[PDB]
């Protein structure tokens, strides 16, 4: 008559209940219905390709060997302690792109299982996983990161187990704030991707694909508008009189030295990634244009009327570089 | 007789005490009076959006199946080893990221059963809580770090959390955060999560972190303003020595941009406009505009000299008023309004 | 008979001994005398306000229940598996953040029973204790780093800690620290915590970590002082050579700004104003004052050449007095008054 | 009937199955057919010389002591709860620095017994394998970070590891590293330990991590090369004064030094000479040689000016030729010869 | 009969054996011989003074109670889960900071019992030992990083450690630390600690780690020496002529200062003066002295040019000698007398 007496006369002491024989044995595949509930979403490292995320992963399936009889009518949801949580069957999922998952054990175990009157079983657990989504930052200050998280069965083919989403809001998240990125709950489009392995079986899988988008404002008021100002200053270097140039030399060389210092200093705050990004293309094209202004002044000195072509040709190429650059990277 | 044999007679495999059902079952909800007492408050970062607290947590409730009068002991102590044979509320923190107890010499838990059924449970936790902090106005920001205790399985028909009467959150006397100040107005209130399966009890306490502006104001703001003053006194001097004036002037721009580039890698690494990057952009804009107006004066000098003198005087009279209007529209905007 | 069998006869199922009660139950508080032995003292870091130690902890006490007078060997012992079967004093470190035992090749715990009942308990712990460091005078500071042992659930009338007679705290012979050095003047004492229930016993030892300043005095103080001296001799001698004056002064202020800026990744990143930040700000201010006085000379220039030389000699006499009184008022403040 | 009953009939206390005795005892050695499947590959650091891998690990052997023909389930999926009742090969990774299992929602092991005893065992591990990385030529190199699976306590007369024939080491698609790119030729191999006790089987795989150098070619090479070209543009003029000469020498030396400083901040912290420090020191030496050519000009400038122009023509012929000789020697040494 | 049931009669419950009474009880001590095979090495950190090392620790001894005569084969081994049934030598490392076993596929432990009683015990540990590193002469030094085993509770009349006779400690073949290089001549001896209770056995290894100097020579010494030569060039050209010498002087100042600033983020952060710090401060001081003794010439120039020529020639003949005497002092102090 207490809450554990019905469990002890329902399984493991009563008529046989094998906790490793799945429900509907030698029959239809079990349909597990999962829906995660994200708490925190942080530490998206560009040098380890991980991102930590805490989920309230709950999964709800059908167990016909656990139909509650008419011994009590007030309790529709007969609970069970996490002590005997190993005593009844549960689907064996695992995250195929994780690194080190762990449960939470504050003030209690954070697992909770319900058994319903009509045979349904529900499991909620609080996981803190650290997944692995590859960050291909080739468009770094204006890039997107479409990267995902996939739950798969382990040892059960698709004719034994099958994961489906809840189909009404099956993935949620709080009002959170990433340091750099901006998690778009607009595009949260999930989906199945079953893993046909090489001959050995056909294992189920479901996944959620987040679409992170980095915000550009710090880089624009960082190493974009100061660099563009330095390049426009290097253009204004020519406007001093070319006869006996005492100001064209400093107005070129200190702009070039300032841009070289800006590049070699703000190579630090960027993610240490050894392939060519977008910001490096921009900074090196701007440094090359400063050096081209120095070259044009030098061929004016060693040979005049070439500055009249320079002031109308080289910014006319700076605008072409700018439109092709901010048209390919936007 | 011993208190261990008495507790085995009162609850266990002899009496009728069940460790799975809450007290006064099938009735009113039990009210768990909960308070904390923090010890450490550190590791509050801006790249992980978290902080770390190290609390004592004391929670009292009423267990009607522990009333006894056949023993002179008023407060029966209980060892933390055989502690899983008595009901305890399934409290958990709704925003943690990592939480652990301690076993320094013994277990760091304590249970005391009073005579009137009052149960007191004192544990010692270390938590890595999360808090979403924005850095729109970085060196003049305030943060509200929240701590939300709540139930897990029981709804508000079975478990209700309530703070203590006096001093629900106490702080260890003498804390010092690295780059912050922990204020003494901890707004504690209700949370009351409204999920689909009902409403779960949820209490919370909000701290107050006000970052003090000593090091930023003496290391970045005043040097950048000093380089701005050098930019003004560049073209304040007479325009005869044009290479020397343009030399100092340009060098001043190089000094300002080297100051900004060095001050980049000390700030927190977020990707939006902080209130110090607006400053490091506008001061660089002003030193560049000073250089460009001086270069326009030398482009004029090629109204032979009276125009040059009038341009220099108008620039030297218009830049101070413009910079001070920007200083007002910046400091009154960030310091006063978004306090 | 066997030592294990005799120990089972002493404190096993027979003789009626419950290890969940204190010795001298309902009587005087026990006499628990504990000392430590510190091997490592590392990672005193100012970003999370902690420091790590790796200690031996030896605590002895008395119990009249484990008094045996039959076995020949006076110093009995038991392996660290069955430590539950004997009452141990429940201490905990009142300000630690993470504490772990060592279990390499065997558990690193050792219990010993004497003939008089003098029980000796030796643990090897690794601790991350919390120390509230402040760096208001950074390169000349001293820190009082605490370590507090405290009972957990036993009041003053039940358990009392006290250090040993000779050498209660002692450190390994040839240890060292990267930044600080650990002075051999450790202040031991009692800081008894007073709560609402009882007066829980607590003992403490305070270390005086003193920071040495060789690297700072070599690479941040003397180069800045020499840059100020260079800006002094920029105007002490030269009178009217503007291309030998203004570029020199501007490159000097560039060198001082870069020197002050590149040394922010070599400091503990805090927000309140430190001593080294005050020195950097005042040195930058003085080089700016040299540039401003040169610009004032050039403004008053374009007779009054005697007045201009009077300004030059007035500045050349005022800069020594001002920089020397700043130097004195800085070192006397951060070397004598804050002793 | 049920598999939990039939496995207890097959390997339980009733049936004769000594769990810690290898199959075919006092006979031929067991052939363990082993293969891996790497999911992730990252954190290849040059500060601790180890990478972190996350593998599936399947090993499948045979034993006649588990042959059964009772009921037609041709694969007894044994649960990882009673996994300690079946002989499994004590494999260990001979170069790891710490490695763990995965236990999310269920233990991530699998042990399936086939009909003829062809038992299969699939685990999922996360390893931090050590790898001695050679950075003698930093931005243009290959790494041979390997991975060795070898036996513990079992000689080759007891247990023989051997790889799967049909492509054992597979890689998950879309596996990018922040620095390297994993080549598609993972060379298998037969390691073998020859100790003083016996021959211990050791299968191994050797990867290939070619670092890509796009970032270093764009930022650490081309700016400094353009700086050297600017320093050549300095002395390509025929000015026998120096208002441009000292300016461009100053600028080129300053840019070369600050680019070397940023490189020091960005390169890995390795205390022997690499193929980037050689190049930066040579470029700084070339800027030094150009400024000393200017010093020769200004010193020998008062026949005199004729010989000065002749040595200037000689240096203008020499410096591009010496730079081209160095460029050919360096790039052929570090791109084709050592490749 | 079987190797897993014969030990149930050799050391099990139906025989005379207890797992915590040592061999030869109340008599002569046991001579445990230890040897060590180091796989990995590195993470030598100068901020926490530790270094991680991944060893095979094999200790062997011989008792009498583990002897048999009726069994066929020579040496039988047992389950690493049943490792609590045998007395093992209570060993612990005297200066560890945390160590752990390994648990990949199977607990990496092994114990093998011979017929004559020669018990072998081979484990695999992952220690993080601590060695005090004194960076007094940073880029050229040796570090004597040690490793001390020790008994725990058994004095030197019960347990005696002694190293293996033939090759006690042997490091793996392909070992490459990031900074240091481990010398192939490893010292070894006995620590033999004396406490207030008795002699405790202790044996120690000392690895001599010699730091490599190629990176600091190529990137921190040679460019600053080049800057000193450019400082001499700044006043070897024709004196007092034009604003082309103060420019080179203050530019040598600025490049030497950004070198001495950027060369403090790649070094270990210790707060006592090191070798490269002295060598950078003296170079900055020589650059400042060159600029000051050119400012002296520029002052005394305004037959006044004959004195300027005299002091210029005296400085040009003195400053190379003044650098050579300091260079000889520095190198013979940090390379000959201190090894
Ligand atoms: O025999 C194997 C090895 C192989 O390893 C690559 C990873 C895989 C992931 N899922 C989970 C375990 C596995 C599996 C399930 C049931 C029996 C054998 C078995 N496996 C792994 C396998 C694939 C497919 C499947
Ligand atoms: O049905 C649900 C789904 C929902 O998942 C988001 C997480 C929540 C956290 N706590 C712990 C589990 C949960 C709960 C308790 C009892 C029955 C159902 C149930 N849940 C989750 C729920 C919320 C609220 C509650
Ligand atoms: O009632 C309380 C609450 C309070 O919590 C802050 C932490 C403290 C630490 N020790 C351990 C538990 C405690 C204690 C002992 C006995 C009865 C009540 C009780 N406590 C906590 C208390 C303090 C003091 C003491
Ligand atoms: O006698 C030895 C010493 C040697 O130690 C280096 C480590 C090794 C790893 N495996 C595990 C233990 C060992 C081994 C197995 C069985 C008998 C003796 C024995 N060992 C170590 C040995 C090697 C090889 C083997
Ligand atoms: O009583 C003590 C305290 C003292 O602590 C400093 C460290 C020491 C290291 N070994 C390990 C434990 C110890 C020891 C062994 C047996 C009885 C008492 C005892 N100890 C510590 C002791 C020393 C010596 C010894
Ligand atoms: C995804 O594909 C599988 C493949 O059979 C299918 O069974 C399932 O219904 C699909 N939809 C989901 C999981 O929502
Ligand atoms: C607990 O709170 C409820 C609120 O509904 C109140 O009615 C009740 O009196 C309180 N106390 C107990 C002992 O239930
Ligand atoms: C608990 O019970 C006591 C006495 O029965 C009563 O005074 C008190 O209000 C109850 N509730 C709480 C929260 O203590
Ligand atoms: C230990 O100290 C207490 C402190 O009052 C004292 O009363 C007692 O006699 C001491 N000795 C014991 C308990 O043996
Ligand atoms: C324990 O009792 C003995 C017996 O007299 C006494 O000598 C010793 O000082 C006591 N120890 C303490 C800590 O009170
Ligand atoms: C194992 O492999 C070896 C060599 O590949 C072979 O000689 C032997 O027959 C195989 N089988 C057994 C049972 O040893
Ligand atoms: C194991 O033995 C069976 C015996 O028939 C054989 O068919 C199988 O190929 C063997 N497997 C391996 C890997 O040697
Ligand atoms: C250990 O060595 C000592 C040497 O003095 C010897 O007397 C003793 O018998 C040895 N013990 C064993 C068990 O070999
Ligand atoms: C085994 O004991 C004998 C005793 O004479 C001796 O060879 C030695 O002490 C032991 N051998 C070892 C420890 O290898």
């Amino acid at each position: 008559v207490p809450a554990n007496s019905t469990s002890n006369i329902l399984n493991r002491l009563l008529v046989s209940y094998d906790p490793r024989i799945r429900p509907n044995f030698k029959g239809i595949p079990v349909d597990v219905v999962v829906n995660i509930f994200i708490n925190s979403f942080g530490s998206i490292q560009e040098t380890t390709m991980d991102y930590r995320v805490n989920i309230f992963l709950r999964q709800k399936w059908n167990d016909p060997r656990l139909k509650l009889p008419s011994d009590f009518r007030g309790s529709d949801a007969l609970t069970v302690d996490p002590t005997m949580y190993k005593c009844l069957w549960k689907p064996d999922l695992f995250f195929a792109n994780e690194k080190s998952a762990n449960f939470h054990d504050v003030t209690q175990e954070n697992i909770l299982l319900f058994i319903f009157r009509d045979g349904d079983v529900l499991v909620s657990m609080r996981l803190s996983i650290t997944l692995s989504c590859p960050l291909d930052l080739t468009l770094f200050p204006m890039d997107t990161q479409r990267c995902k998280m996939q739950l798969e069965s382990f040892g059960y083919t698709t004719d034994d187990l099958r994961f489906i989403w809840q189909s009404g809001d099956p993935v949620q998240l709080e009002k959170i704030a990433l340091p750099q990125f901006d998690i778009k709950k607009e595009d949260i489009e999930y989906g199945n991707c079953t893993k046909y392995y090489k001959g050995t079986g056909y294992y189920t899988c479901v996944e959620v694909i987040f679409t992170l988008r980095r915000q550009v404002g710090f880089y624009m008021m960082g190493v974009y508008a100061p660099t563009l100002l330095i390049v426009v200053l290097s253009w204004l270097s020519f406007w001093i009189n070319p006869d006996a140039s005492a100001a064209r030399v400093p107005l070129g060389i200190f702009s070039v030295l300032s841009l070289a210092s800006e590049c070699t200093t703000l190579a630090a705050e960027l993610p240490k990634v050894s392939y060519v990004k977008a910001l490096d293309v921009w900074l090196i094209a701007c440094l090359l244009f400063g050096f081209a202004s120095l070259v044009e002044y030098a061929v004016v000195q060693v040979m005049k009327r070439i500055d009249l072509y320079a002031r109308a040709l080289f910014p006319f190429c700076f605008l072409f570089f700018n439109v092709i650059y901010w048209s390919i990277y936007l | 007789l011993s208190p261990s044999d008495f507790l085995d007679k009162l609850m266990g495999r002899t009496s009728g005490y069940d460790a799975r059902i809450r007290p006064n079952f099938k009735g009113p909800p039990v009210n768990v009076t909960c308070n904390i007492f923090i010890n450490s408050f550190g590791s509050v970062t801006e790249t992980t959006m978290d902080y770390r607290v190290n609390i004592f947590l004391r929670q009292q409730w009423n267990d009607s199946r522990l009333a006894y009068s056949e023993y002179p002991d008023d407060s029966l102590d209980l060892d933390p080893s055989m502690l899983d044979s008595i009901w305890k509320p399934d409290l958990f923190f709704a925003n943690e990221k990592g939480a652990n107890f301690h076993d320094v010499t013994t277990d760091n838990k304590l249970l005391r059963i009073s005579k009137n059924g009052k149960v007191l449970y004192s544990i010692r936790l270390t938590l890595t809580l999360s808090c979403p902090m924005d850095l729109k106005n970085f060196p003049m920001d305030v943060q509200t770090c929240t701590m939300q205790l709540e139930s897990f399985g029981y709804t508000m028909n079975d478990l209700i959390f309530e703070w203590l009467s006096d001093g629900p959150v106490q702080v260890a006397e003498g804390l010092t955060l690295p780059q912050f100040i922990l204020k003494e107005e901890k707004e504690l209130g209700y949370c009351t999560k409204h999920y689909n399966t009902g409403k779960f009890t949820c209490i919370e306490v909000k701290f107050h972190l006000e970052r003090q502006m000593g090091y930023y104001l003496i290391q970045m703001y005043i040097p950048s303003l000093l380089i701005v003053i050098l930019s003004w006194v560049s073209f304040w001097i007479n325009m005869d020595a044009a290479p020397a004036r343009v030399a100092l002037g340009i060098t001043t721009v190089l000094t300002m941009t080297t100051q900004s580039s060095g001050s980049r890698a000390s700030l927190p690494k977020v990707s939006y406009v902080k209130a110090i990057d607006i400053w490091m952009a506008v001061c660089l804009l002003f030193v560049f505009a000073a250089l460009l107006e001086y270069a326009a004066v030398n482009f004029v000098s090629r109204k032979f000299v009276d125009r040059a003198k009038r341009i220099d005087t108008i620039s030297r009279a218009a830049f101070p008023l413009a910079f001070l209007i920007f200083n007002i529209f910046y400091w009154i905007t960030y310091k006063i309004i978004r306090h």
